[PDB]
């Protein structure tokens, strides 16, 4: 019993945006992979390092879930490090790091924000929402837009039929963390 | 029809050695 | 003898503005070339390849001066091969050229206008007025300002008591031009 | 206070490819 919510957090509506997660934590529970594992058709799946075929037996201390709803081919970027616009500016996984992600087509369901580039490349796992002036050039821009002044974040709102390569893909990482003294969160019995 | 390529568990429906997978299901998996 | 007309040109009343910069073709006539220099106190002359001599022995077909104004610290930008946007956004000379660049105070003397983005940079020699709304993103701002979407124009404040390096003064670019059809020339007295 | 390359004489009062150096009368250009 005790399911997680899972399919409630992954089948959610109002999807949050992309250069503003939210982490959540998956706290003590029983959670069966199989609606994971298996669903309705599309729905593509890219799971990394351990397998559930063995994590359905092995015990995890806890495991965090975030969400969000990045466009286009960049979604090969969430992979082990790849130097790409997205990677180092929309947050980049690391090489060690052993989670896994689960992408998927948008369109029925769907004004959206795009992070844009940062001064310097951005380590992983910390959340730059973040609203000042990018400071491109020597002469110090210190206020409203000008020459190297760009204000961060783009939108592609409300872009149904913009291409089949173009359409809006939404995707979910899961990271399993084993922290010292493990406590709870096993597999399904 | 998907299939897998590393060497394991074939996918029927209705690239690269970099680990364990289960991908291309769609057709965003390829890349040519 | 019809002199050549500068004291219109220099004591002008009503200035104009950068982005309007007032173009004044100047026709046949004998200059005096004892006013050009050795102006009202305090004043920049420089000037590539000029020496007085040359000027007094012969005057030539036509000439096109052209005036307008700055603050303090971008009389960079207006002498030739230089970059920034603060003057190449709203003026560019070639490299070839051989004119003159005067300046001088108007801070006892004295709403207007500053160039912002344009679309992309300009030859020597053009006019733009604009006051089509300019586009930085990729959502079509096409009304009032919004997201990335400006007022493509700005003001100077003309303050008062401002810094050394913040107060504006004024500058009339010189060009000396001998064209085709070389039978009208111009003769000394 | 200012020497000029061109070798011709400034004027008294009371860095780039240029041609003239009858100018500088004012503390517009100069470090």
């Amino acid at each position: 019993t005790n399911l997680c919510p899972f399919d409630e957090v992954f089948n959610a509506t109002r999807f949050a945006s992309v250069y503003a997660w939210n982490r959540k934590r998956i706290s003590n529970c029983v959670a069966d992979y199989s609606v994971l594992y298996n669903f309705a058709p599309f729905f593509a799946f890219k799971c990394y390092g351990v397998s559930p075929t063995k994590l359905n037996d092995l015990c995890f201390t806890n495991v965090y879930a975030d969400s969000f709803v990045i466009r286009g081919n960049e979604v090969s970027q969430i992979a082990p490090g790849q130097t790409g616009n997205i990677a180092d500016y929309n947050y980049k996984l690391p090489d060690d790091f052993t989670g896994c992600v689960i992408a998927w087509n948008s369109n029925k369901l769907d004004n959206y924000l795009y992070r844009l580039f940062r001064k310097s490349n951005l380590k992983p796992f910390e959340r730059d929402i973040s609203t000042e002036i990018y400071q491109a050039g020597n002469k110090p821009c210190n206020g409203v837009a000008g020459f190297n002044c760009y204000f961060p974040l783009r939108s592609y709102g409300f872009r149904p039929t913009y291409g089949v390569g173009h359409q809006p893909y939404r995707v979910v990482v899961l990271s399993f963390e084993l922290l010292h003294a493990p406590a709870t969160v096993c597999g399904p019995k | 029809a998907t299939i897998s390529w590393s060497g394991q568990e074939p996918a029927y429906a209705d690239q690269y050695t970099g680990a364990s997978y289960s991908i291309l299901r769609d057709q965003v998996g390829y890349d040519y």
